[PDB]
């Protein structure tokens, strides 16, 4: 669930 | 003549952009080193992982975009990525060696190192003149840059929810710029017709690197070779 | 005395081992370089990826560990990976330094740079005096390389399903361990047990960086440095 | 479902 994306997304 | 409103959204995204694009290329030293099958595919999947993070920061950075919903942003940055990457790319083109020249040989390649990493001609060819005539068009990095947010802020991309509010922001930024160029860019008079153009060809260009990327990531060998980050990104999931 | 069946299992693992382990190391360049937060990371993610793809190269080359069926191979190679790690490292570590040593000073780890890629004293400390103890029997590469097959053919692991042919490969790699340091090592008289605890430490060792691991997987900025095999090898998916 | 692992496997 898009973990990476979400967090560099803050 | 440009507003208070304009012009405010000309400096954060140049700002933005500097704050995300380093000129020196120190960095790519910490890649997987090139290597001239498929040699290239580490070097230059950590090189475009690399370029995803800058992306992201860049978009960030946006006037608006932090506020949509993440599925929103999420949706724009998977449709996008490839495309802003290959826009800023532009930066390191070089039209006397027809290369992308990042501060040293090492890391100056050419389109046959490209293909040292799965890539036909199919897509090398319109990349290539894409480039060319990118660069024929001597944008100003104002220019560059609006660019880059009206191609990331598109909201005819699948899964995008937010249709109205995506294409509000964009049609501002459009509008920044088409000021822009009829203020700033002396002869500039058919510039935006020949940017929003090259939005055009970058969509052509994205459907032809899904082809050639589905290919390398249906074979584990390779995607194996891939980052985590560029799996999720140019990966299906929704 | 050995048969010529123990004869032959021995003369397949140490040929396995050698086209799976170089002692040139030279390949090691290939990987994102070292530097000296998590900064070595990277460096060490590919070290370990790259010594994965030899574990998966060297349990195929085991006699009848092909013939199981591939849900077991994953589960011995999910389970013992690390472990396998752990065992086949020491042939670079030097009592000396303290450290693991690969043909030159940018591939020599200390216990310092593997702290910097998020490991406490809790995993470097047992590690480092396992490997210090394991370095001290000065084993037969024949016994180095009976004891990671007997490791990676133990049934005892989550997920096997032919307990029963698992743990009669293992016996009889047991066995010719056992004969082995009868005939051809002298004064071998405990070295099959202290052989044994050693594969009890693992167990331990095992534990403690799955503890640790999962710290890492946890948090994206660190678990995206990882690679695709090493998150899909000490990942928890069934 | 352990693509790596099985390819890698043959
Ligand atoms: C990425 C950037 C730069 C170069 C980009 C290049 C040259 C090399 C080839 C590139 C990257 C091509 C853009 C897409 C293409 C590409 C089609 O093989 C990418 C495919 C990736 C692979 C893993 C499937 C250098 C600098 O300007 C920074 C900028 O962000
Ligand atoms: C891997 C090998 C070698 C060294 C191994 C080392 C030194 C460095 C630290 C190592 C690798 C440790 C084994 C486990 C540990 C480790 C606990 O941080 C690994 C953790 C990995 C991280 C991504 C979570 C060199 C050579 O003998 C080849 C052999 O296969």
């Amino acid at each position: 669930r898009h973990k990476i994306l979400h967090r560099l997304l803050q | 003549m440009l507003s208070d409103e304009q012009m405010q959204i000309i400096n954060s995204l140049v700002e933005a952009h500097h704050k995300t694009y380093d000129d020196s290329y120190s960095d790519f030293v910490r890649f997987r080193p090139p290597v001239r099958r498929l040699s290239m595919l580490p070097h230059l999947a950590d090189l475009v992982s690399y370029s995803i993070q800058k992306v992201i920061g860049f978009a960030k950075m946006i006037p608006g975009f932090r506020d949509l919903t993440a599925e929103d942003q999420i949706a724009l940055l998977k449709s996008s990525a490839i495309e802003i990457i290959m826009l800023r790319s532009n930066q390191s083109f070089s039209l006397e060696d027809m290369s992308w020249s990042c501060g040293g040989p090492d890391f100056k390649y050419c389109i046959n190192d490209v293909t040292k990493a799965g890539h036909t001609l199919e897509l090398l060819e319109p990349l290539v003149k894409f480039q060319v005539g990118l660069k024929k068009l001597k944008l100003h990095e104002e220019e560059h840059v609006l660019l880059m947010a009206i191609c990331l802020l598109s909201p005819d991309r699948p899964g995008v929810q937010d249709h109205v509010r995506i294409e509000a922001l964009q049609d501002r930024l459009c509008d920044v710029l088409q000021a822009y160029i009829r203020i700033q860019h002396p002869g500039g008079r058919l510039l935006y017709a020949k940017m929003i153009q090259k939005l055009a060809d970058l969509r052509s260009l994205n459907e032809e690197h899904s082809k050639q990327y589905r290919s390398l990531s249906f074979q584990p060998e390779h995607s194996m070779q891939l980052t985590p980050l560029v799996l999720e990104v140019f990966g299906s999931e929704v």
